[PDB]
């Protein structure tokens, strides 16, 4: 989740734009 | 601001950020 994919590797736009209601 | 290492409150402010009037949601756990 989110945590795995952009605190404990790098982040990106794609990724936290699935977060996004 | 998002190709880096964001923790805690650093992530929730990007996603605030990106996300504007459709809000977000932050699930640390799942």
């Amino acid at each position: 989740g989110i945590v795995e994919q952009c605190c404990t590797s790098i982040c990106s736009l794609y990724q936290l734009e699935n977060y996004c209601n | 601001f998002v190709n880096q290492h964001l923790c805690g409150s650093h992530l929730v402010e990007a996603l605030y950020l990106v996300c504007g009037e459709r809000g977000f949601f932050y699930t640390p756990k799942t």
